[PDB]
C-alpha cells in the first residue's frame, strides 16, 4: 500500500519517501492513497516534505510533464512544444501518423 | 458555543438521523443546511496553487489528525476553516475527537470573526457522522441555532414585611 | 566476444574480442543486491581498487594469453558472493567502478569462503 | 497477467521477478512495474519486439544487461522512475533510437557516465529530479539537441558552470528547484533558447543571476524560497515575455525603482518586506497587471498616472507603507479591492474615491483619518465592505453606502454619534466603538461586534418595574433613614461612645450609598425608553466617575468602620481610647476615599457599565483592582467574624448587650449581603460556568445598596439607645 497511517475513514495520509499523495473523491469522501506514479491527467511534483499529485492545467491535455507541458494530448489536436493546439502552425504536417507537428 | 442539535438526511424518502454537536465562537450560530461532503486536512491550504471548486451551498466534513501526525502543517485549524468557506462550505463540522487542541485552537480565533458557523462533534456522535458519511453516497445536513426579577422581588417584600410585622408584634408587647 | 571466467585466483579468458582490451574489471554480487565493483584495471596499467579490497587482493591483465587474473588473499566470512568479469572495448568515459559502463559480462562463480 | 485486446498488458503488483513468459509478440505497452525485479537478463524483451512503452518502476532493479534492452528500436517511453539503480544505465539505454521519454525520478544516481546519452536522437522529456547528482551533466546533456523537458529538481547541486545547456536549443522547460544552487555563472543559461520555464525556488541563491538575459523566449520564473535580497534595474531586460514572476519569501530590502519595467505581458505584481525601498516603481510599459501589491515598503506617495495607465488594474494593496496623501482615483473601471490599511493617512476628500466604479471592497483601517467628506463615498457604486476602523474618526458620512454589507468602525472612541439604521438598508456587520451606536439596528438582522446585553441596556437602565420599584424603595429607605439616624445621634452632640460614634458614622455612609442609589434611579426615569442616547455620554462624561466614587467610598467605609467597630467591642469586651478610635475613623473614611479615588488615576474603571461599579461588571479589565478589592473586604469580614466568635467563647454587661448584638446583626447581613457580590464579580472570569448578566444587573442592583438600608431601620427599630435618643431630641425640639 505504501504509506504510513491510513485511517479507515480520513483515508492514507503520509507515504512513503518516494510515492505520491493523491486525494481521491467520490460520493461524499475524500480520501489519500500513495501511488508511484500520477493518473492520467495528473503530474507529480516532488518536494522534501512529500510528493503531491498534482492536476494538469494546460487545457486539451491528456498527459503532461509538469503544469505548463503536455506530453501527450488529446484525439483531436497536435502538440507543437508542449500545448495543444488545433491549426498546426506552418511549418510541419499536422497528423505525421501520430498527431503532432 | 451554543450546543446544537446536528441532523444528517439520506434521500434516495427521507431519514433524519441527529447528533450533537458544540458551535465555535469564532464562527457565527444561525441554522445551516446543505450537502455533506469529507474534506482532507492535507486538502485545504494554500500551499496547493491550483484547486477544483465546486457549487455553493456543500458542508464541510473535516476528520482532524493527531498533532503529532503532521509535524508541519501548511494552515492551522482556522486555516482550513476559511478555504473551506471560501470554497463553498456554508458549514463545517469539525471532528475534534482525534485532535483535542482543536478546542482551544478556535477559542484562540474566537477574537476573529467567521462568515459561517463552525460546529466540533467528538464522541460517539462523531463516530456515527463518520460512519455515516462512509456509508452514505449522497446525504445532506442539517444545523440549528427576562424570566426573572419576579423571584427576588417577591424575597425582599416579603423579608420587608417579615421585618415589619416583627416590629408590629414587639410593640404589640 | 564472449567473455568466460572460472586464497582463491580467479582467471577470466576474452576468446571473441578482436584487439585493444579497454577497461576490464571484477564485480561481485550477493542474492538479489547489485553488482559491486571490486578491483578495475585500465588500459594503461593503471588499477582502481574498493576500499575493503585494496591489498587484500590484485588485479592483473596479461595480453600474452590475454587473460584476466584476480588474486584474492586473506577471504573474510563476509566474501562469499557471485563474481562476474567485465569488459568494455569502446573508450569514451573514465575508467572506474560503476556497472553501467562495461559492454561484456561473463557468467560468474560463485566464491564461499573455505 | 492482465492481458487486454488492444495489446496493452498489466503485469503490475503480481509479485514476479522475471519478465512474464506466455504472451502475445504484437504487444505495445508492457507494464510489470509493481513487482519486484531486481535485474534484466541479457536478451530478457526478445519476446517483445513490438514494445512502444515499458513501465519498470518501483521494482527494486539494481542492474540492467547492456544487451537487455537490445531490440526494441520501437520503444518510445522508458520508466525506470523508482528502483535502486546508483547511476545512469548508459550501456542499456544505448541502441534507442526511438526513445522520447525516460524516467530515472526516484534512483539514488550520484554519477552520470560521460558517454550517457549517446544514441537517443529522439528523446524529448527526461527526468533526474530526485537523485543525488552534484553537478549538471554538461557533456552527457550535450548529446540530447533534441530534448524539450528536462529536471534535475531534488539533487545535491550547488553550482551551474558556464555554456551548461549550449546545445539544448529545443528545451522548453528546465526544473531545477530543490537543489542547494548558489552559483549562477554569466554564460550559464547560453543557448537556452525557446525556454519559457526556469525554476529555481528553492536553491540557495545569494544574489540575483545575471544569465537570465540569454533567455529571449522566457515566460515564467521561480525563485521565491531564495536567499535574494537585492533586485537591480534591467533585471529582466532581456525577457520581454515573462507573464509570472515568482519572489516572495526572499528576504528583500530594495528592488530597483526600474526592475519591472516594458514587462507587457506580466500579470500579478507581488512584492513584500521591501524594506529600503521609498519610491513608486517605474511601471511604464507594463500595463497588463491585474494585481499590485507593495506591503512593507517606505513609500510616500502614489503617482496619478496610477490608473492612466494600468487599466486592467483589479486589485490594490499598499497597506504597510507610509503614505501620507491618496491620488485621485479617476480612472481604474477595472479596480474591485484597494487596501490601504496601516498606512498614514489623515483625510479622505470628496474626490478622492471619484468614479471608480466596480469597487467591492475597501480598506483603510489603521489610519490617521481624522476628516471624511461627505460626498466621498457618493459616487462608489456596488460597495460591500467598508473598514475604517481604528482612524480616530469623529463623523461618519452616511451618503452612497446603502448597499454596504459590512462595515467596521471599532477603534474610533471619539466618534460618539450614533449611526442612522435608515441609511444602511441592506447592512449584515456592523462594529462600532460603543455598544450603544448598535441600538438602533437592533438585531434582515444585522451582527454587531459590542453587544448591547444587559450591562449596557438600550431602552431602560434599571430594567423591568420590579426592580425599578425595589430599587425606588431602596433609595428612599436609606435617604431618609439615614437622616433619621444621623440627626438622632449627633443631635446631642454632648457625649459620644464609641459605638454611638461607629453606628453614626455607618449612617452617614450608608446616607452616601443611598445618594448614589438616587443618582441611578432619577437617571433611570429620566431616560426612560431612550437610554441608548444616553449611554455614551454617561459612561464617557463624569457623571459616571461621580457615581463610581461614591458607590466604592460608601461601601468601603461601611466596611472600615463595621470592622472598627468589631475590634472596638473586642477591646471593650476585654477590658479612654476615645481619641484613638475618633483617628481611627478619619483614616478609615480617608482610607475608602482613596480607594474610591484610584480608579479616576486608573483608566478603565468606571466606564464598564452604565452602573459606575468598576468590580461587578468588569472581569478581564481591573483584574487586580478587583480581586484586591474583594480580597480586603473578605478579610476584614472574616477578622470580624472571629473577632465576635472569639468575644462570644470568652465573654459571659447588661447595657454592652444590646451593642454586641446589634454589631453581631450588622456584621452578619452586611457579609451575606457581601459574598454574592464576589461570587458574581469573579463569575464571568471562568469560562467553565455561564451565568445571565441580567440576573449579574439584577442581583447586583438589589444587593449592593441593600445594607444601606437594612443598618438603620435596624438600629431604629430595635435598639433602646435609639428610643432614648429619640426622647432626648423630642426634648430638646420641645
Amino acid at each position: 500500500k505504501g504509506c504510513l497511517s491510513c485511517s479507515k475513514d480520513n483515508g492514507c495520509s503520509r507515504c512513503q519517501q518516494k510515492l505520491f499523495f493523491f486525494l481521491r473523491r467520490e460520493g461524499m469522501r475524500q480520501y489519500g492513497e500513495c501511488l508511484h506514479s500520477c493518473p492520467s491527467g495528473y503530474y507529480g511534483h516532488r518536494a522534501p516534505d512529500m510528493n503531491r499529485c498534482a492536476r494538469c492545467r494546460i487545457e486539451n491535455c491528456d498527459s503532461c510533464f509538469s503544469k505548463d507541458f503536455c506530453t501527450k494530448c488529446k484525439v483531436g489536436f497536435y502538440l507543437h512544444r508542449g500545448r495543444c493546439f488545433d491549426e498546426c502552425p506552418d511549418g510541419f504536417a499536422p497528423l505525421d501518423e501520430t498527431m503532432e507537428c | 458555543k451554543e450546543t446544537a442539535f446536528v441532523e444528517v438526511v439520506l434521500f434516495e424518502t427521507t431519514y433524519t438521523t441527529g447528533l450533537t454537536g458544540r458551535f465555535s465562537r469564532a464562527g457565527a450560530t444561525l441554522s445551516a443546511e446543505g450537502e455533506i461532503v469529507q474534506m482532507h486536512p492535507l486538502g485545504l491550504c494554500n500551499n496547493n496553487d491550483e484547486e477544483d471548486l465546486y457549487e455553493y451551498g456543500w458542508v464541510g466534513v473535516v476528520k482532524l489528525e493527531q498533532p503529532e501526525l503532521d509535524p508541519k502543517p501548511c494552515l492551522t485549524v482556522l486555516g482550513k476553516a476559511k478555504r473551506a468557506v471560501q470554497r463553498g462550505a456554508t458549514a463545517v463540522i469539525f471532528d475534534v475527537s482525534e485532535n483535542p487542541e482543536a478546542i482551544d485552537q478556535l477559542n484562540q480565533g474566537s477574537e476573529d470573526p467567521l462568515k459561517r458557523p463552525v460546529v466540533y462533534v467528538k464522541g460517539a456522535d462523531a463516530i456515527k457522522l463518520m460512519n455515516i458519511v462512509n456509508k452514505q453516497k449522497v446525504a445532506r445536513a442539517r444545523i440549528q441555532h427576562e424570566y426573572f426579577d419576579m423571584g427576588i422581588f417577591l424575597a425582599f417584600f416579603v423579608v420587608v414585611s417579615l421585618v415589619c410585622l416583627i416590629l408590629l408584634v414587639k410593640i404589640k408587647l | 566476444v564472449q567473455l568466460v571466467e572460472s586464497s582463491l585466483r580467479l582467471s577470466c579468458a576474452a576468446s571473441g574480442y578482436t584487439y585493444s582490451p579497454y577497461c576490464m574489471g571484477w564485480f561481485r554480487q550477493a542474492p538479489g543486491k547489485a553488482r559491486e565493483g571490486v578491483a578495475t584495471v585500465d588500459l594503461d596499467g593503471s588499477t582502481i581498487y574498493a576500499d575493503s579490497v585494496k591489498g587484500r587482493f590484485t588485479i592483473s591483465q596479461d595480453n600474452a594469453k590475454n587473460t584476466l587474473y584476480l588474486q584474492m588473499n586473506s577471504l573474510k566470512p563476509e566474501d562469499t558472493a557471485m563474481y562476474y568479469c567485465a569488459s568494455r572495448t569502446r573508450a569514451g568515459v573514465t575508467c572506474g567502478l560503476n556497472w553501467a559502463i562495461f559492454s561484456y559480462w561473463g557468467q560468474g562463480t560463485q566464491v564461499t569462503v573455505s | 497477467c492482465s492481458c487486454d485486446g488492444d495489446r496493452r498488458v498489466d503485469c503490475s503488483g503480481k509479485g514476479l521477478t522475471a519478465v512474464p513468459e506466455g504472451l502475445s509478440a504484437f504487444t505495445q505497452a508492457l507494464d510489470i512495474s509493481m513487482n519486484n525485479i531486481t535485474q534484466l537478463p541479457e536478451d530478457a524483451f526478445k519476446n517483445f519486439p513490438f514494445l512502444e512503452e515499458l513501465q519498470l518502476a518501483g521494482n527494486d532493479l539494481s542492474f540492467i544487461h547492456p544487451k537487455a534492452l537490445s531490440g526494441l528500436k520501437e520503444l518510445k517511453v522508458l520508466t525506470l522512475q523508482n528502483n535502486q539503480l546508483k547511476t545512469v544505465p548508459s550501456e542499456a539505454i544505448r541502441g534507442l533510437s526511438a526513445l522520447q521519454s525516460l524516467r530515472l525520478d526516484a534512483n539514488h544516481i550520484t554519477s552520470v557516465p560521460e558517454d550517457s546519452f549517446e544514441g537517443l536522437v529522439q528523446l524529448r522529456h527526461l527526468w533526474l529530479d530526485d537523485n543525488s547528482l552534484t553537478e549538471v551533466p554538461v557533456h552527457p546533456l550535450s548529446n540530447l539537441p533534441t530534448l524539450q523537458a528536462l529536471t534535475l529538481a531534488l539533487n545535491k547541486i550547488s553550482s551551474i558552470p558556464d555554456f551548461a545547456f549550449t546545445n539544448l536549443s529545443s528545451l522548453v522547460v528546465l526544473h531545477l528547484h530543490n537543489n542547494k544552487i548558489r552559483s549562477l555563472s554569466q554564460h550559464c543559461f547560453d543557448g537556452l533558447d525557446n525556454l519559457e520555464t526556469l525554476d529555481l525556488n528553492y536553491n540557495n541563491l545569494g544574489e540575483f543571476p545575471q544569465a537570465i538575459k540569454a533567455l529571449p523566449s522566457l515566460k515564467e520564473l521561480g525563485f521565491h524560497s531564495n536567499s535574494i535580497s537585492v533586485i537591480p534595474d534591467g533585471a529582466f531586460d532581456g525577457n520581454p515575455l515573462l507573464r509570472t514572476i515568482h519572489l516572495y519569501d526572499n528576504p528583500l530590502s530594495f528592488v530597483g525603482n526600474s526592475a519591472f519595467h516594458n514587462l507587457s505581458d506580466l500579470h500579478s505584481l507581488v512584492i513584500r518586506g521591501a524594506s529600503m525601498v521609498q519610491q513608486f516603481p517605474n511601471l511604464t510599459g507594463t500595463v497588463h497587471l491585474e494585481s499590485l501589491t507593495l506591503t512593507g515598503t517606505k513609500i510616500s506617495s502614489i503617482p496619478n498616472n496610477l490608473c492612466q495607465e494600468q487599466k486592467m488594474l483589479r486589485t490594490l494593496d499598499l497597506s504597510y507603507n507610509n503614505i501620507r496623501d491618496l491620488p485621485s482615483f479617476n480612472g481604474c473601471h477595472a479596480l474591485e479591492e484597494i487596501s490601504l490599511q496601516r498606512n498614514q493617512i489623515y483625510q479622505i476628500k470628496e474626490g478622492t474615491f471619484q468614479g471608480l466604479i466596480s469597487l467591492r471592497i475597501l480598506d483603510l483601517s489603521r489610519n490617521l483619518i481624522h476628516e471624511i467628506h461627505s460626498r466621498a463615498f457618493a459616487t462608489l457604486g456596488p460597495i460591500t465592505n467598508l473598514d475604517v476602523s481604528f482612524n480616530e474618526l469623529t463623523s461618519f458620512p452616511t451618503e452612497g453606502l446603502n448597499g454596504l454589507n459590512q462595515l467596521k468602525l471599532v477603534g474610533n472612541f471619539k466618534l460618539k454619534e450614533a449611526l442612522a439604521a435608515k441609511d444602511f438598508v441592506n447592512l449584515r456587520s456592523l462594529s462600532v466603538p460603543y455598544a450603544y451606536q448598535c441600538c438602533a439596528f437592533w438585531g434582515i438582522i444585522i451582527h454587531c461586534t459590542p453587544s448591547t446585553g444587559a450591562f449596557k441596556p438600550c431602552e431602560y437602565l434599571l430594567g423591568s418595574w420590579m426592580i425599578r420599584l425595589t430599587v425606588w424603595f431602596i433609595f428612599l429607605v436609606a435617604l431618609f433613614f439615614n437622616l433619621l439616624v444621623i440627626l438622632t445621634t449627633f443631635a446631642s452632640c454632648t457625649s459620644l461612645p464609641s459605638s454611638k460614634l461607629f453606628i453614626g458614622l455607618i449612617s452617614v455612609s450608608n446616607l452616601f450609598m443611598g445618594i448614589y442609589t438616587g443618582i441611578l434611579t432619577f437617571l433611570d426615569a429620566v431616560s426612560w425608553g431612550r437610554f441608548a442616547e444616553f449611554g455614551i455620554w454617561w459612561e464617557t462624561g463624569s457623571g459616571c466617575k461621580v457615581a463610581g466614587f461614591l458607590a466604592v467610598f460608601s461601601s468601603e467605609s461601611a466596611i472600615f468602620l463595621l470592622m472598627l467597630a468589631t475590634v472596638e467591642r473586642s477591646l471593650s469586651a476585654k477590658d479612654n481610647h476615645l481619641k484613638q478610635f475618633r483617628v481611627a475613623a478619619l483614616l478609615a473614611f480617608l482610607g475608602a476615599t482613596v480607594a474610591g479615588c484610584f480608579p479616576l488615576f486608573h483608566r478603565g474603571e468606571y466606564s464598564a457599565s452604565p452602573l459606575c461599579l468598576p468590580f461587578p461588571t468588569g472581569e478581564t479589565p481591573s483584574l487586580g483592582f478587583t480581586v484586591t478589592l474583594v480580597l480586603l473586604n473578605s478579610l476584614a469580614f472574616l477578622l470580624m467574624a472571629v473577632i465576635y466568635t472569639k468575644l462570644y467563647c470568652n465573654l459571659e454587661e447588661n447595657s454592652q448587650s444590646s451593642m454586641i448584638k446589634h454589631v453581631a446583626w450588622l456584621i452578619f447581613t452586611n457579609c451575606i449581603f457581601f459574598c454574592p457580590v464576589a461570587f458574581f464579580s469573579f463569575a464571568p472570569l471562568i469560562t467553565a460556568i455561564s451565568i445571565s448578566p441580567e440576573i449579574m444587573k439584577s442581583v447586583t442592583l438589589i444587593f449592593f445598596p441593600l445594607p444601606a438600608c437594612l443598618n438603620p431601620v435596624l438600629y431604629v427599630f430595635f435598639n433602646p439607645k435609639f428610643k432614648e435618643d429619640w426622647k432626648l431630641l423630642k426634648r430638646r425640639v420641645t
